[PDB]
């Protein structure tokens, strides 16, 4: 729905660059309903999913915003997360094999700036973040 | 519920179905508790946990680096939230520190006192919990991938270990006696298991896909090879009498010992007679295990159903013992899953994993 046209809008590549205005519409979006977010998790599994790496970009950047911003991805990111924590496992990590790592370099370093980002953002009890960084600072990071 | 509150005060249940049902309500209602934590110690990934059997207060984790940690269980702070704290560890500075990963480690049954841990480093030291010194030290030729003391044996002391080497060493902690060998395996021992119910009785398994048990007291070899279809593929035993399609590498007894569990790298676990090996066909599924070393797995106890909890893959895979119906399967670790060690007292899981993370699974309510 407008879900659909807001990541639309945003995750075009013609234009690869953080909007604000169109940022803080998603954010009273979300904030204004609930099920706003739980399909945008969808849209941005089909934006991770999608071959243009700078497509995933922008969908991990909505959903780090979501997560941060409007209080309804914080209850998908921080709670009911497990499909977070292993899309955080399989982005940076190594894609499980036949199955290789298609993202690129770029990308692991804004997925890596984001999880320290995300380390001291919320991790009041959510403590998976710091250990998937520990093992990536450990094992392909 | 509180139909069995009220059933067990009018006297119409015994009160041993509120336990039993209350225990299996809660195994059903295990998750991640991130009102609990375990505080990281490990530099590398757990391999082995073991809650002691007597008060069930410590629980002790042998990891990849080498270090064994010695963790408190209770909640000794007054606030509904706690980090299992560490009491002891055998550190990267102790002069009886591993070598190399420590891959299994136990409390010593009947007593608090002592407990035991075996290597890679091809050694199984016996250590005085409280000096928290080596008392004994066995060295074997080669990398050691298992032990286990008898939980039940007041009489015998033995350790059985397996190596790489084909044979089953038995160690006798009383005067000390490590030549004793049960000869029968043809490649590396991945787990071996005491009978919690027979004092002597011993099961191995091994890569050749094979599972023995042993009487260690009997001069004669094994008792029973397990074998999977219980004769329907009969052959003079040379090379059939597999267990499995693939390493055999885990190995439990149920509670009460009837029955034993075993898990192997064709991805399957199968449920055995005990007292005559026979295969008894429950299905589980399909169990992922890839693991190239032993896998330790549990059984549940004291609850109207037993359950076993495996890991499978990152996640422990819960299933009923005596019908295969997979419960749920516990998601919360990041990297493969090695072990998981059941507190009897509470229904709570402990299960260690690659990522160096100990996650407590507690029953939700």
């Amino acid at each position: 729905q407008k879900l659909s046209k807001l990541v639309e809008e945003l995750t075009t590549s013609g234009e690869p660059r953080l909007n604000p205005e169109k940022m803080k519409e998603l954010k009273k979006i979300c904030k204004s309903s609930e099920e706003q977010l739980s399909r945008a998790y969808r849209l941005l599994i089909a934006q991770l999913t999608q071959e243009h790496a700078e497509i995933r970009l922008s969908a991990f950047q909505i959903v780090e915003e979501l997560f941060v911003r409007s209080h309804q991805f914080r209850m998908l990111v921080v709670s009911n997360f497990q499909e977070f924590l292993e899309l955080t496992l399989g982005t940076d990590p190594a894609q499980p094999l036949p199955p290789p790592r298609e993202a690129a370099q770029r990308l692991r370093q804004a997925t890596t700036r984001a999880v320290e980002g995300w380390n001291e953002k919320f991790g009041e009890a959510y403590k998976k973040l710091a250990l998937g960084y520990h093992f990536l600072r450990h094992n392909k990071k | 519920m509180l139909g069995f509150l009220s059933a067990r005060q009018t006297g119409l249940e015994d009160p041993l179905r509120l336990r039993r049902a209350e225990s299996t309500r809660r195994v059903l209602g295990l998750e991640l508790n991130k009102d609990r934590d375990v505080e990281r110690i490990h530099g590398g990934g757990i391999n082995t946990l073991d809650i002691e059997p007597v008060e069930g207060r410590y629980m002790l984790s042998g990891g990849s680096d080498g270090v064994i940690v010695l963790y408190d269980l209770e909640n000794s702070s007054r606030q509904s939230y706690y980090t299992c704290k560490a009491v002891c560890s055998i550190g990267r500075d102790h002069p009886d520190v591993h070598r190399y990963s420590v891959e299994t480690v136990q409390w010593y049954p009947h007593d608090t006192g002592m407990f035991t841990s075996s290597s890679f480093d091809k050694t199984l030291k016996v250590w005085d919990t409280n000096t928290l010194q080596t008392a004994d030290v066995f060295n074997f030729e080669e990398t050691v991938y298992s032990h286990h003391m008898s939980p039940v044996s007041t009489k015998h002391c033995l350790v059985a270990v397996g190596t790489r080497g084909p044979k089953v060493q038995l160690c006798d902690l009383k005067s000390g006696s490590c030549s004793h060998i049960l000869q029968g395996h043809r490649q590396e021992i991945l787990a071996v298991s005491w009978s919690p119910r027979y004092d002597y009785i011993l099961a191995t398994a091994s890569a050749d896909s094979r599972v023995k048990l042993w009487d260690v007291r009997r001069a004669s070899g094994c008792l029973i090879t397990l074998d999977q279809h219980n004769g329907k593929k009969s052959q003079a035993v040379e090379s059939a009498n597999t267990a499995h399609n693939g390493k055999v590498n885990g190995l439990c007894f149920t509670s009460d010992g009837l029955h034993l569990l075993t898990v192997g790298t064709d991805n399957r676990m199968r449920l055995w007679n005990s007292s005559n090996g026979e295969n008894t066909l429950v299905n589980y599924g399909k169990v992922c295990n890839n693991s190239k070393k032993g896998l330790k797995f549990t059984v549940s106890c004291g609850c109207s159903s037993e359950f076993v909890f495996v890991p499978y893959g990152s996640t422990i895979a819960v299933y009923t013992v005596y019908s295969g119906e997979q419960i749920t399967m516990l998601k919360g670790h990041y990297k493969t899953v090695d072990c998981c060690v059941f507190q009897s007292n509470f229904q709570e899981l402990y299960s260690g994993s690659r990522d160096c993370n100990i996650l407590a699974w507690v029953p939700s309510l």
